[PDB]
């Protein structure tokens, strides 16, 4: 076994905020007033050898809609549209790469990584981590020079209670923790939010102890070690350290949901009343 | 001789017997010849003496065995420690029941086991991507969408429709590439114009999410251990299931006496050497290799075909550790272990463990 | 080696060229306009 | 017709006509769309320098 | 029509991933670069003669 610590997992499907982000509103209200521009071009166009029907093609076109029927009957007006279109294209194209760009350095931090990750050279106010008052690790602490200083730090929140750690990281108070491996790689598989760090920190393993040289120190560990050739301690633990056999983790892609994307239902929603809103006025107005 | 542990080296034609910080190895070997001797054991040997008396000089072994036994003769390595011809043993040698008997051991000092060795294969970026990229949300939240929205169309339009209506508005998210007919009035057009540019920021979204998915690639086959089907049945899933081992091994005796309802199918597969092995796995001629992950480990940060990795590690055949042999029954045991366990308490491990052991695929 | 941008937002400087030639494309159809005015005489 | 149907062929057009013509502009549909996702395949990694 | 959409975006993806880790190489960096720990027959490199 070795010393490792403890962190608490990401939740990680929490990355969108909404759909008109990747733009800022001085692009979006630009290219607005750019459409009515480039229509009323046309249609002043045109009246020089159409214009609601001209000002839909343009407005449409972007959409990439069908509606409507018109075209241009200049030649002028048909050397416009074309770079109007390849306009056109432009945007939704740099729109896709923005919000691609917005989901792949979307990496919302590395867990932290064995003691010599230097935020752990001296850590800041969002970074809580200790053991537990007089654990016998801390003897590794102090007999080796170099961690002095963390040892200030460690000294900080030192959680005294051993069984109120777990609760620590529980309730996001503390989110990293040191202490032993093999209890804490039974820890983590207990419910998924909790995962281990991965780096082994101190090489030991346990054993059994006896007053000096009983007639069975030379003995029983004949059978300890035969023992361990077939296969009994890897079936032990499969049986006690083994409890719910989770998998570890990825870098996730974070599927989208509802949660932070159904933004636009609200204008869907909008769209569909300023149906009935618009209803009479035209009707009215023949 | 070893794997990296123990390195031998000629000697300098110009000063004789070699370079510094290495102990010469020579002796009356085959038929007096001489070499020197660096590597990990080595240091450990040096450190050794330096706490307590010194010791004599070095000996190479010509029996080959890594410590085998027949007809009661042990052969090899532990083979001269039997003889007394040699007080004591060092270098990579392995822990076993067997062995334990005749000799003792000091405390073990690099943990170990028998673990398995292939190729990393490219083999999946996505077993079911197509789905993966939204929440079941969205989904039904477009088809009541949709569903309603036709309606009022429909009913927008009170101041050929309907089913048609339902067709073109579907057809329109999915790049609304189908032809299609039939919008009219200049009342519900602007609805349209509404659910189109809805649709294309969809598209868009659901594009970009998915091209992500494509840049995770944790790929595995996640193959387990020595109770593994493919191992239980090798011919039963495909025809080039090939192991392979290196007999006249711990490793060998143990799963023989283990596994022996597979070891008859391994025999056809044993190889001459150890690189030999790595060697015909880099051609693919061998499927898997199966061999003590003391010197995989080490063996992986070598090479640059970072391929070559283990299945999920320490999760390995047995768990056992490299020693020191000893005579039976002597007084340098009680010692020795002690100045071993002081060793552990000054870290050098870890310092002697950078020294050589270390890899640049260990990322 | 250096991190990479947390993708910003975009704004218009970075468009830059995305509207000077729209209305290239607009003064073009302003003299070809005259153009078409002129040939009222072929 | 043939200009605009490679920037997303979007603009409602007419007058495609007889079945020995049609597959060249097939051929020519085949070409824009595979061009249209290189580029902005491509511009998908600009925004990642 | 919706099978049809997928070709194309999965073709956009696929093509996207193959510009994103078209990473040729890693230049060398320092003495401590641990492929100069012992070389490949890949990549040649000395000082000048005394
Ligand atoms: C295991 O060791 C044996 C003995 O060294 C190897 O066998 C021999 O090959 C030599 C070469 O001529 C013969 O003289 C011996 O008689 C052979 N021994 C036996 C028992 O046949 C054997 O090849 C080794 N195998 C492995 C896998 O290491
Ligand atoms: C992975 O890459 C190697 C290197 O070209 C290739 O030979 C192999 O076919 C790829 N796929 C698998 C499953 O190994």
């Amino acid at each position: 076994q070795g010393l490792t610590i403890l962190v608490k997992k990401e939740i990680p499907r929490s990355t969108l905020d909404s759909f008109m982000q990747p733009f800022q509103s001085t692009l979006w209200l630009l290219v607005g007033l750019s459409v009515h521009v480039v229509a009323v071009m046309l249609y002043l166009l045109d009246r020089f050898s159409t214009l609601s029907s001209a000002m839909w093609f343009s407005w449409g076109v972007l959409l990439n809609s069908g509606i409507g029927e018109g075209a241009p009957r200049s030649f002028s007006a048909r050397i416009l549209g074309m770079v109007w279109a390849g306009f056109a294209m432009i945007i939704v194209a740099s729109y896709t790469a923005n919000l691609a760009a917005f989901l792949v350095l979307d990496r919302p931090e590395e867990r932290i990584t064995g003691i010599n990750d230097p935020r752990l050279r001296n850590p800041s106010d969002k970074f809580i981590y200790a053991t537990v008052k007089q654990s016998s690790v801390d003897i590794y602490f102090r007999r080796q020079v170099e961690l002095s200083t963390m040892y200030r730090h460690m000294e900080k929140h030192n959680y005294e209670s051993a069984a109120e750690a777990i609760q620590a990281v529980r309730d996001n108070k503390l989110h990293a923790f040191i202490w032993d491996s093999a209890v804490l790689e039974f820890e983590a598989s207990q419910k998924c939010d909790l995962v281990t760090t991965g780096e082994l920190f101190f090489r030991s393993g346990f054993g059994i102890g006896m007053r000096k040289d009983s007639p069975w120190k030379q003995q029983v560990s004949l059978s300890i070690l035969k023992s361990h050739e077939n296969g009994f301690m890897e079936d032990l633990d499969k049986t006690w350290v083994r409890y719910q056999e989770c998998d570890s983790r990825s870098n996730a892609p974070a599927t989208l949901t509802c949660e932070n994307m159904a933004g636009v239902f609200m204008l869907v929603a909008g769209g569909i009343v300023a149906g009935i809103f618009l209803i009479f006025i035209e009707i009215a107005y023949k | 001789e070893e794997a990296p542990f123990v390195i031998v080296e000629s000697v300098d034609p110009l000063s004789g017997t070699c370079m510094r910080n290495t102990v010469p190895c020579q002796k009356r070997i085959i038929s007096y010849i001489k070499k020197c001797c660096k590597g990990f054991c080595i240091d450990i040997l040096k450190k050794i003496s330096k706490s307590v008396k010194f010791t004599y000089d070095l000996y190479l072994v010509t029996n080959g065995k890594h410590g085998k036994k027949i007809n009661g003769t042990w052969n090899g390595m532990i083979g001269e420690v039997v003889m007394k011809r040699a007080y004591m043993a060092v270098g990579s040698l392995t822990i076993n029941e067997e062995r334990s008997e005749v000799v003792d051991f000091s405390v073990p000092f690099i943990e170990t086991g028998i673990s398995v060795m292939v190729s990393r294969s490219n083999g999946t970026v996505s077993p079911s991507a197509f789905l993966e990229p939204f929440s079941a949300c969205v989904w039904v939240m477009m088809f009541v969408m949709l569903l309603i929205v036709s309606a009022v169309a429909v009913f927008v339009f009170e101041y050929f429709t309907i089913g048609k209506a339902i067709w073109l508005l579907w057809g329109l998210v999915f790049n609304n590439s189908v032809p299609v007919q039939n919008p009219k009035g200049t009342t519900s057009k602007i609805m349209v114009s509404v659910w189109a540019f809805f649709a294309v920021i969809f598209l868009a979204s659901y594009t970009a999410n998915l091209a992500a998915f494509m840049i995770q690639e944790e790929y595995v086959d996640q193959v387990s251990g020595l109770s593994d089907k493919k191992f239980q049945r090798p011919n039963d899933f495909s025809p080039p299931f090939r192991f392979g081992t290196v007999p006249n091994g711990s490793t060998e005796r143990n799963i023989r006496n283990n596994y022996a309802e597979m070891h008859a199918y391994m025999g056809k597969f044993n190889q001459r050497g150890v690189d030999d092995a790595l060697l015909s796995l880099k051609t693919g001629k061998l499927d898997a290799f199966i061999y003590d992950a003391a010197v995989l480990n080490y063996m992986a940060g070598r090479d640059e075909g970072c391929k070559l990795v283990t299945i999920g590690s320490g999760k390995v055949f047995a768990s056992t550790g490299y020693g020191i042999a000893i005579q039976k029954d002597s007084g340098w045991k009680r010692q020795v272990d002690l100045a071993i366990l002081q060793l552990f308490g000054d870290g050098e491990m870890e310092e002697l463990e950078a020294l050589w052991l270390t890899g640049i695929c260990h990322n | 080696e250096k991190n990479e941008v947390m993708s910003s937002q975009l704004d218009i400087d970075n468009m830059a060229g995305v509207f000077y030639m729209l209305g290239a494309a607009m003064a073009l159809s302003l003299i070809t306009f005259i153009s078409e005015h002129l040939f009222y005489w072929q």
